[PDB]
């Protein structure tokens, strides 16, 4: 009867494999599996993550092929994969991220084997782009009823725990259910080739191609938007000579949500164009 | 820091323990050996406890203790005896004054709060000696 | 039973149609590595048998696997080109033998060679030199002849055979009407 705090390490290898299969995410029930190496109790670390072929069936027991699996297993094995299952995850598109009574069944069933267990749940469809942030789930047992619910330390992490401030799903289901915190990590070789990769992503090939080319579009097409933009600033002029009437009337309180300054000093961000291809320009005619 | 001026190493290797007990909440134990008291010595013989008892210029109402719910302009002397002395503000220690009726004075001039002996000035019998407490919770 | 891995290496060349000799003799060491690799499945059927020519370009056929049934299919299609190749067809086994699933079995490779050799003695010692430094199991097998049988091979066999007790044997067949099978069948390699 002893508890500890424990932490799911979380890479980038089965976040985009939760992404590729966030693209498998379709409403048709799906299955995938997990894999890393137990150091010790209050730490679990997963590296190998791959899919399964979808089924008429959907999501059971049933549906798992134990030859199958010790068959890619054993595939694993023999090559330079050697870390056994440390759970399983799937798709709950649509209808909540929430357990239903086979998924907790199936659940019941895969960890007779690890006491752990870490279930991922992944729900891209109704998750906005603006956050992947996702939490992984966990079984209670059911004889702790009598004692109480979560004996586990380190309680500073429940704040990153509340993330999910849903005022529904959270204590409507809290009963006999439970998360646990999320944590990633990062060395400097993927921290140097991503970061090299995604500017070389935001940049061009010999970086020289398609600078030169808006430097000499300057003078055709940014030419048309500086004109618009001498139309919207003007058209906003029209109101600027209304303005020094109010303010030689009210000058108490601000009627008007609009703020008239940073936009147009966006303009002249986008002004600046101009003159910072300017001396590009010179670079190139120079030498 | 200290009165001296220095810092004092197991009060901030306590406080920061202290302030690294979000990373473990047990670690806070050692806050207790960054726990300075603050009071004075009148102890002048090891074997030997003298009685020292000074004034104040201001009121001994506003330096009392808080006493809380239940729920079941100057002062003639300090509280402080047997020297039992109580809490004191190092704010407090410019106001206080030695009695000049007073018997047994140290050789060293007190003005701010810290570590002295004291001199015997009539050097002579009656030292005012009282004994030690018994067998219970603590040695 | 017993642990090993088996390298069989058929010669892909002209040399075996001959009309002196028996009549495209590729499919008597055929059935000759059918009988043998049938016999290995009724002792330890755990065992792997990888395919690969001596040719110039080697390739795998077949990846070392316990069910012959598709490397039965994969007899086919042995496409006669190039001469002979010794070195590379070597390092392409014997440097490919830890790619193995089992760790536990024995490194045991033979070869069927119905070419001369056109590597001189100093290529030969030097990779007997290499197959004795790594102590490979190594059993050399001649079907037909151009030159004399055995000159410089025996010197040969005797530098890169160590471990004189229980160790390699070598398996040297003459001209005759009989077939290869009981002829190779007869040392305690095969069965
Ligand atoms: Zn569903």
């Amino acid at each position: 009867a002893v508890d500890t705090a424990e932490q799911v390490y979380i890479s980038s290898l089965a976040l985009l494999k939760m992404l590729k299969h966030g693209r498998a995410g379709v409403p048709m029930e799906v299955m995938g599996l997990m894999l890393g190496e137990f150091v010790d109790d209050y730490t679990v670390r997963v590296i190998d993550v791959f899919a399964m072929p979808q089924s008429g069936t959907g999501v059971s027991v049933e549906a798992v092929d134990p030859v199958f699996q010790a068959k890619m297993l054993d595939m694993l094995k023999q090559t330079g994969r050697p870390e056994m299952v440390v759970g399983w995850y799937h798709s709950h598109p649509g209808f909540g991220c929430w357990l239903s009574g086979v998924d907790i069944n199936t659940q019941q069933s895969f960890e007779a084997l690890s006491e752990r267990a870490v279930a991922v749940v992944v729900d891209p469809i109704q998750s906005v782009k603006g956050k992947v942030v996702i939490d992984a789930f966990r079984l209670i047992n059911a004889n702790m009823m009598v004692l109480g619910h979560e004996p586990r330390q380190t309680t500073s992490n429940l704040g990153h725990l509340n993330k999910p401030s849903i005022q529904a799903l959270i204590h409507g289901l809290n009963r006999h259910y439970y998360s646990i915190t999320i944590n990633y990590r990062k060395n400097e070789l993927e921290q140097k080739m991503l970061l090299n990769l995604h500017k070389k992503s935001w940049m061009e090939g010999l970086t020289l191609q398609d600078y030169s080319e808006h430097c000499k579009h300057n003078e055709s097409v940014v030419k048309e938007m500086l004109e618009l933009a001498k139309n919207y600033n003007k058209a906003v002029e029209e109101e600027d000579k209304m303005t020094p009437e109010q303010l030689a009337i009210k000058n108490v309180g601000k009627q008007d949500p609009k703020r008239h300054l940073e936009e147009h000093v966006d303009v002249l961000m986008t002004s600046n164009i101009v003159q910072c291809l300017a001396a590009m320009l010179d670079t190139v005619v120079f030498k | 820091q200290s009165r001296t001026g220095h810092t004092h190493m197991p009060s901030v290797v306590g406080v920061l323990v202290f302030t690294q007990f979000w990373f473990w909440f047990p670690l806070s134990h050692f806050l207790s050996l960054a726990y300075t008291p603050t009071c004075v010595i009148g102890l002048n013989k090891d074997l030997k406890m003298p009685k020292v008892q000074y004034k104040s210029n201001c009121k001994p109402s506003t330096f009392a203790y808080p006493a809380p719910l239940e729920v079941p302009s100057i002062t003639a002397k300090a509280k402080k005896k047997e020297k039992n002395p109580a809490r004191v503000m190092p704010a407090q220690l410019k106001v206080l004054t030695m009695p000049e009726t007073c018997r047994y004075q140290p050789f060293k001039p007190l003005s701010i709060g810290g570590i002295i002996i004291l001199k015997d000035t009539s050097e002579d019998i009656e030292e005012l000696v009282e004994p030690v407490a018994a067998h219970g919770p603590k040695i | 039973m017993v642990l090993e891995s088996t390298m069989v290496c058929v010669d892909n060349s002209e040399y075996m149609r001959n009309g002196d000799f028996l009549p495209t003799r590729l499919q008597a060491q055929q059935d000759a590595v059918n009988i043998v690799c049938h016999s290995k499945t009724r002792s330890n059927p755990e065992n792997n048998v990888g395919l690969i020519t001596l040719a110039n370009d080697c390739e795998v056929l077949t990846t070392l696997t316990p069910d012959t049934g598709r490397i039965l299919s994969k007899l086919h299609t042995v496409q006669p080109k190039g001469k002979i190749t010794f070195c590379t067809g070597i390092r392409v086994a014997h440097l490919a033998l830890k790619h193995r699933q089992g760790k536990n079995h024995k490194m045991r490779i033979i070869a069927f060679v119905g070419s001369p050799v056109e590597d001189n003695e100093k290529d030969l010692v030097k990779l007997a030199k290499r197959l004795k430094k790594e102590k490979v199991n190594v059993d050399i097998i001649n079907f037909g002849e151009e030159e004399v049988n055995t000159e410089k091979l025996t010197a040969f066999v005797n530098t890169l055979n160590g471990k004189d007790g229980t160790g390699s044997h070598l398996v040297t067949v003459p001209p005759g009407p009989s077939l290869a099978d009981a002829l190779i069948s007869s040392p305690i390699l095969a069965g």
